[PDB]
């Protein structure tokens, strides 16, 4: 099949910088060369179509260039909602073939999460198992670090975290962090708290409940 | 208003079959290329193949070749995908598009099958109760399987500081997943917030009323 590869794989820039990938075909395709944009969850959109026609409703910040098996897409002005993952799709024979991808991150000032902690419900205390869950929201840079205490005590092991996609306006990140301890422990215990460090906080920042209170 | 409908979409035995429609709507399949194109969670695009539903001729990404089938209905103004001998490697969530020649113009929303020998298990929701000026509360999906689950705040009309979190895999091997919003601390008492929650492999759909 003819390969399609893209460079880079990943970059990030920031609002208003002009920002360029690259598509190679082993092998000439015509021209026949068309980019997708996809944010998550979400279908790709076209951008691009025949290397260098902007499609209906697109911004003219986007535009193609190139022939043979080379190929570049521009964005002029990169803007917030330009946060997605790019693909070239060759067309020119089959089977037509996409690039790997290229994600697009936006660079920003640094923001620091704001931090609530949660208990776990009555509800899911019915059962064996109980769950605190510690929110960091709306932050930037996406590295952030969040330790559990129970009693005062470091945890280790028992807790999950998950962090949201860049967002579209803000270009700022949340995360969540899941402890989980049998329904017997949580009664046991009496003092929960969730730590984090991030590069806007001075010093970590702890929220933390009692259990009862 | 021209529109691709997806279903078929769920839990698939390995070596079993998928079977998914595409349904169209605002104009007629039959004056176009249709295609189907999947991405496995987390990576990037593949063509699978397209139908020229005028006459029936159709092109396999020689990958399937062998094992997909892809058809049409005019009547019907229905595309179909269906591949079988399923493997790990075919959990995706796959999309239909349609062809104008030079590019796609309207694509399906998507449909994820996951080819897994794991149980259909619908999800516990837990809510996240509040505790300066700003607040926040949500709703914990519990020990579902398999992906996905869809949440949205108050019917889906809030959207305004919400953020569902991609699903972790537990323990058990079922998901976990949470759905946040922040809100002003004094809407707290002054309107009521509630989550919903659509698991369809597991028909569950519940509507979590959560208070502090």
């Amino acid at each position: 099949d003819i390969q399609m590869t893209q460079s880079p794989s990943s970059l990030s820039a920031s609002v208003g910088d002009r920002v360029t990938i690259t598509c190679r075909a082993s092998r000439d395709i015509k021209s026949y060369l068309n980019w997708y944009q996809q944010k998550p969850g979400k279908a790709p959109k076209v951008l691009i179509y025949y290397a260098t026609s902007l499609a209906e409703g697109v911004p003219s910040r986007f535009s193609g260039s190139g022939s043979g098996t080379d190929y570049t897409l521009t964005i002029s002005s990169l803007q917030p909602e330009d946060f997605a993952t790019y693909y070239c799709l060759q067309h020119g024979e089959s089977p037509w073939t996409f690039g790997q991808g290229t994600k697009v991150e936006i660079k920003r000032t640094v923001a620091a999460p704001s931090v609530f902690i949660f208990p776990p419900s009555d509800e899911q205390l019915k059962s064996g198992t109980a769950s605190v869950v510690c929110l960091l929201n709306n932050f930037y840079p996406r590295e952030a670090k969040v330790q559990w205490k129970v009693d005062n005590a470091l945890q280790s092991g028992n807790s999950q975290e998950s962090v949201t996609e860049q967002d579209s306006k803000d270009s700022t990140y949340s995360l969540s962090s899941t402890l989980t301890l049998s329904k017997a422990d949580y009664e046991k215990h009496k003092v929960y708290a969730c730590e984090v460090t991030h590069q806007g906080l001075s010093s970590p920042v702890t929220k933390s409940f009692n259990r009862g209170e | 208003e021209v529109q691709l409908v997806e279903s078929g979409g769920g839990l698939v035995q390995p070596g079993g079959s998928l079977r998914l429609s595409c349904a169209a709507s605002g104009f007629n399949i039959k004056e176009y290329y249709m295609h189907w194109v999947r991405q496995a969670p987390g990576k990037g695009l593949e063509w699978v193949g397209l139908i020229d539903p005028e006459q029936g001729n159709t092109i396999y990404d020689p990958k399937f070749q062998d094992r997909a089938t892809i058809s049409a209905d005019n009547s019907k103004n229905t595309a179909y995908l269906q591949m079988n001998s399923l493997r790990a490697e075919d959990t995706a969530v796959y999309y239909c598009a349609r062809d104008t020649a030079a590019y796609f113009d309207y694509w399906g929303q998507g449909t994820l099958v996951t080819v897994s020998s794991a149980s259909t298990k619908g999800p516990s929701v837990f809510p996240l109760a509040p505790s300066g000026g700003t607040a926040a509360l949500g709703c914990l999906v519990k020990d579902y399987f398999p992906e996905p689950v869809t949440v949205s705040w108050n019917s889906g009309a809030l959207t305004s500081g919400v953020h569902t979190f991609p699903a972790v895999l537990q323990s058990s091997g079922l998901y976990s997943l949470s759905s946040v919003v922040t809100v002003p601390s004094s809407s707290l008492g002054t309107q009521t917030y509630i989550c919903n929650v659509n698991h369809k492999p597991s028909n569950t759909k519940v509507d979590k009323k959560v208070e502090p």
